[PDB]
DNA sequence: GAGAGAAGCGCCAAACACA
DNA sequence: ACTGTGTTTGGCGCTTCTCTC
DNA sequence: GAGAGAAGCGCCAAACACA
DNA sequence: ACTGTGTTTGGCGCTTCTCTC
């Protein structure tokens, strides 16, 4: 078409929408490496021009712009996942996906964005379809997804408890129904960032959360791939209230592997961190059982 | 040029993929070269590991003081001719300058790290030091890179090779798991906390009066919002089409017109 | 007549006004005078600003400074990132092309790989070895106007800050080794001290996300030229020279022909506006 | 703790703030630091102004300047009236007390008899002959702070103006005699050129009616003293010295004891505020 | 001290009366000293008279170039060793510097004032020069004063005596008729013209913002009227009781508050 | 009493008036040189304090201040003249008179002075009594009187034609009735300053003035004591209109002394000035009679 | 019970030195 | 291309504090 | 006949040099 | 007492001018 900055402002938003519509068409690298090369080049150039334009002007976002860009995002990212294959493979269409992720990130964090316009454009279904994408094997996709989900959770207020219920449900499914998952670490980092912003006094459903989906989660045989982040979550929560540390102690004293295995050391690490905080406030109620358990 | 970059740097094939070359060309270059053919810490700069390694040369010995971050694998190496406590303190200070001040440090026992001088140095920096007696992979890859560089040319002052090797390990090579370089993973900003029952308001930057450089005017033209700010300059869109970096000496703080 | 009075005594403007002359006519006599403009050291020309990079690791700036400590004169090679102000400094015994190359490689290992770097016309920046090292990494090394230290203001100011911190450290513990003091000062500058205006440390700006793209630039300059009184930057003179006509002028300086054989580049600080001969 | 961090690295204010400290506490740490204040060359002290007479022929100001012409180095003795700016200049071959006395007598014959005159501590103003000549006419001759040319700004600026006019005259006619050029320049300055601000020539102000009386003055000064970091005017030093307590301070300078034997007078430009030891 | 003033100066008794001494003391001092015991021009600097006089010494001769104003008797004298046209031009320029540029000049014929050089010098200054061939009293009093000064002391460089004599004639001695000194009469401002059918309005001076010196303040305190203005300072009454000379660097122009 | 600046502003004008009243008492030096020495010293100090105070403050002159100071002036200056005695003698009480003259000069030229308040305080009688003082033999008194009369004439508008008639009458008396006068030069300087401010076209009474009191005035035997100033007046008037020069020519050709005398040269001087202006505009109507007259 | 002094804190223009 | 810049510092307006009639 | 360009003129803050 | 200051200069607001639809 034409460059977005070489048009008069009267119809500048019109060409904005039209060029947004240009990238709505799909391009699959998995089907064959060489297919519509110049179309793909035009799409990449258009995406670069859009992402450079969005971050250099003010009063750009307007009422009829909020749907379609998300729809464009909805066209490209939300799709059937590639078949599982257990160095992990890299997604074939990474360039276009990376540009789209960057453009969406800039679209959401722009100072002109109003959190009261997308309330009837972004709903629970969007969050479900986005969270189902966290199963992706690509680590770069996981990084961009987590850094986008953090902003989405922070900006909106009516979409918080629903995400909490959804993460509880997916944790229950992961720990009970299906053990195949690859995005434990990123979600744990987001959860830790959420935990850091709690206030006093701590509410009861936080206690239920930690007792149900945090402490039992240690039983997973694949803990080593996400050992630090999960631990940090615990090291992030207990500082709000030190009275609730004892149930964590009985949980870690029961989930400890009673047989010799290389997995022991990681447990010690978490205990060490807990120890480094458990010494003050005269916490010796469960010191003797803990010492007896670690003696064996 | 990926070919010359690999000739001088001898970095990994993935690093070549992040450049202009693609997977097939990166593999072809990698296999055509004659020479090339868990985590304990929770956060960056939280727990370190300090090793001392002996580098063997044809006619002399070198001492490599290496500090490795346990969360990202960042390496800080210093070359010395002897080994005492003073040089241990010097290497620690250089590592702090390159990376930052860690909260916890860990190293093996020996003549160094056990004297009163090292404990005094760690006390003033509020660094708690623990000793254990029995990573070793970063050391090995460092020795291999140094050997490759010396094989490429024997006429090096032993300083340029070390500096290049550190640059390659930290800035050029990319980790296989997280697809991030060691510098990128170590220095990636963390996720800010999310306050509860309070919306995360967007940060608003102040407005500025600006003057166009090279015009010798004495007029400040309009209070206007700044897109980005840097050291010695700030982005001001002079019109509705273009933006320019204006130095701080030509910018004055203002108030929102309301 | 104001004309003969000014040609005899070179009086002021109001002195011609009280003898009978309009303000514009007296002003025209003053600006049309040839001796009255070369002898007046007062001028008013636009100010220049050093070129700044569009993103981290775009443009660097380097210099060499001397430091006296324990009867030894150490030479500090200082490199500063133009975008964020991050400083990488290495202390050496002498000045040599090998020392400059080693300092540049250490700066690369500490901060990153820059595209363009500019320094003054020092004795060690113009050697064959330094140029070969720069072109091996595809780094464009440029030069400044000779004997014009103002064009490298950022790096000289960084040298002053570093020296001030070193003197502060040596005032308390005179027995502190040089390397310890330099490492502590570098850590304090890069990671602890915050910039005055943006209220962000150099380290946050250097490793801020590189997501913002590079704004497009326009190389279009002025198509006109004027007449300028010029002074040679190397040697200071009491009176202006010329006037002459600039072959071409850019932002911050102008190409002034010193003689009939070769031209030269003169900054805007040593140029004065002239009257049109035609 | 901000205290140990600043005692180790000497960081800034916000660097202490982000580690946990109120703004006032960090500011107190910064101003209570001993090394952080002697090494910083930045200070903020009130400016001084030369003493000005209350009426014409009250206070004069003199200096000696060099001029190169026809391979000869003439010495211009310049006297300026402080109230009106009237200039009397005499050109001589060498510098001697007799030359200074003759120049002063010529200035008296040209302008009038002054009461107080102040010059720098030149080699010819401190001789017995000059003092005897001054006391013969009941003229009080004072001296300035040594190696501080700023205290005689008016006369040095007048020297610059006179030299600029002489250079303008010699640019047109290089064969013009020195005495003719000096006479023409003196006439132009005193009778033709108008002052920038009051828009009146020096000659009108000098011979304006002396009807306005002399306003009464008050010699009452501040009764308090403070602690000052000081620098010797003669030799420039990188860092401040002291701090010490001033014996007595006046408007424009202060009496600072350099050593335990004798004190000295230090202008406000080389003094820095200190913290109270008690 | 009138006694020492007369000892050095040998001025008239009336000049002593203008000082602390009164008529009786002035007469007593005058008679106790051993050594002391029409107008053609219309305005000052309108018509001059130029004479050349020979001063006789014990072993040499001096040339005195004297220019006398015909309206006030102001004297400008220059001492020379020879007599040519160039020194005539130099003496004329010195007289212009001391007194100003006259409109008409008059002198006797001779080797000087008749050459092309003197006419060229007078033409550039817009001075018309007329010659007549036949004041003489100012010359005589100048010679008498010089003789008295040399009698008081023979060790004078012939320059200090001349400078003192000019000072005494112009600034110290007072005319008998108008009771004014020659400098006072020559440089007395003239009466400004009075426009007809228009009232002579009082000149109004601008207002100023001022800062008190020696306080390092950054505030300008009130637009206020200036009583008097001079070179490098101006009178500003800081309160309703006192006034102070404020330098121009601490003053800013303002507008009447109305 | 007390210093004028050491009193509160509420009654500052009261002490101003009181200290003005203090100098109303007379002190005569002619009667005896030594009489009330300390009273005279207090009077001199008070006068100096008043003259320094008046020129350092604003908004000082007030409605009840205008009379009395003039009355104080009226007390001191307007008096019987000393007996005539034909180096002229100096007035005995010069210090006090000089201070009073300076104070009156500063009082009239102060920027706070309003020319509409003294209109019913300064009348024709004041101008008569001031002009009768110009006969004083003291030259300093004449100088101060002329520099005061200039300002008085310039400031007021309704007192101009009356002064013109009075100067015409006194000129008639001087040239016809009584030949004893000493203030010719100062009045001529004031008249020349007035002439410099005329406009075009010149009015008829100016022609009558020059023809009646200016040209015949040359017949005075004592012309030499005021030769320049009078001449300047002529050299000041004719530039407004060059048509009226011829009657001046016939006047100077008739008042020329037909016999040899030293008085000739001064006449030539005036003619020279007239010549220096009469050459342009083709003025040769009376050139031949003038040449014939000067030939003899 | 309430309003004037007192401690806190963000901002800035003139100075200084980098050979 | 070519081109001066960042930190220190008392004074001051705006704001939030508490001892006193 | 009328309102937008064009010449006139008073003012000022940043620069410079006085060894 | 002791103590930095006066001139030059393009840019710009305010004002008074005249050629043009
Ligand atoms: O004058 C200098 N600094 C002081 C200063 C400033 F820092 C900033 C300003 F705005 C003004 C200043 F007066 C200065 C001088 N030289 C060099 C510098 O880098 C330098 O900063 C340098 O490298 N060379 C080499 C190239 C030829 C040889 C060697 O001499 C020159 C000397
Ligand atoms: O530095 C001088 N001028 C430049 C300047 C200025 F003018 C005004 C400023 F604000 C700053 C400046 F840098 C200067 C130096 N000296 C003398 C001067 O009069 C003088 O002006 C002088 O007479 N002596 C004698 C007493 C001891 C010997 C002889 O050295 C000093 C040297
Ligand atoms: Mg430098
Ligand atoms: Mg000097
Ligand atoms: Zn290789
Ligand atoms: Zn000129
Ligand atoms: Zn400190
Ligand atoms: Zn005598």
């Amino acid at each position: 078409l034409l460059h977005i900055r070489d048009v008069p402002p009267a119809d500048q938003e019109k060409l904005f929408i039209q060029k947004l519509r240009q990238c709505c068409v799909l391009f699959d690298f998995v089907s064959d490496p060489l297919s519509d090369l110049k179309w793909k080049e035009v799409k990449r150039a258009a995406l670069s021009e859009m992402v450079e334009y969005i971050t250099h002007n003010r009063n750009v976002i307007t009422e009829p712009i909020y749907p379609e860009v998300v729809h464009m995002f909805a066209v490209n990212m939300f799709r059937t996942l590639p078949p599982s294959s257990n160095e992990p493979t890299l997604e074939a269409a990474w360039p276009h996906l990376q540009l789209v992720y960057e453009f969406f990130l800039r679209f959401l964090e722009s100072p002109d964005f109003q959190p009261n316009i997308a309330k009837k454009y972004i709903d629970q279904k969007f969050v479900l379809q986005l969270l189902e994408l966290f199963d992706s094997e690509d680590p770069r996709e996981r990084d961009f997804l987590k850094t986008t989900l953090h902003r989405i959770y922070g900006k909106f207020l009516g979409l918080r408890a629903y995400i909490r219920k959804q993460i509880n449900n997916i944790f229950y499914r992961f720990i009970y129904e299906t053990e195949h998952h690859n995005g434990i670490a990123e979600l744990l980092e987001i959860l830790g960032s959420i935990i850091n912003g709690f206030a006093l006094p701590l509410k009861e459903e936080h206690k239920i959360f930690l007792l149900k989906v945090l402490l039992p989660l240690h039983k997973v045989k694949s803990l080593s791939v996400y050992h630090p982040q999960l631990a940090y979550c615990v090291v992030q929560f207990l500082e709000k209230d030190s009275t609730l540390t004892e149930p964590v102690v009985m949980a870690l004293l029961k989930y400890w592997p009673k047989t010799h295995s290389p997995k022991e050391v990681m447990f010690l690490n978490e205990l060490e961190e807990i120890l480094d905080v458990i010494e003050p406030s005269e916490f010796v109620k469960i010191m003797e059982p803990l010492f007896r358990q670690l003696a064996k | 040029s990926p070919a010359k970059l690999h000739s001088f740097t001898h970095c990994g094939q993935a690093a070549l993929t992040l450049h202009g070359a693609t997977t097939t060309e990166a593999l072809n270059i990698l296999h055509s070269c004659h020479a090339c053919r868990i985590r304990r810490g929770l956060l960056p700069n939280h727990i370190w590991q300090g090793d001392i390694t002996h580098f063997k040369y044809k006619n002399t010995l070198y001492r490599l003081h290496v500090w490795v971050d346990t969360f990202s694998g960042s390496v800080s190496a210093t070359h010395k001719k002897r080994e005492t406590s003073s040089e241990a303190i010097s290497s620690l200070l250089h590592a702090i300058a390159h990376l930052g001040r860690p909260s916890h440090i860990n190293t093996d026992n020996g003549p160094a790290y056990a004297s009163q001088e090292f404990q005094h140095a760690c006390t003033s920096l509020a660094i708690r030091h623990t000793t254990h007696i029995p990573v070793e992979r970063t050391n090995g890859i460092l020795k291999t890179l140094l050997y490759k560089y010396f094989s490429d040319n024997p006429n090096l002052p032993m300083d340029n090779a070390l500096s290049v090797a550190l640059w390659t390990i930290n800035h050029l090579n990319v980790l296989t798991h997280c697809q991030k370089t060691r510098w990128q993973l170590h220095h990636s900003p963390r996720l800010p906390p999310i306050p509860e029952e309070k919306p995360v308001t967007t940060s608003k930057t102040h407005w500025y009066y600006f003057k166009i450089p090279g015009l010798n005017s004495r007029q400040w033209k309009g209070p206007q919002r700044a897109l980005q700010e840097a050291a010695g300059a700030a982005l001001i869109p002079v019109s509705d089409t273009a933006a320019q970096w204006i130095p701080w000496k030509l910018l004055k703080r203002a108030v929102c017109p309301r």
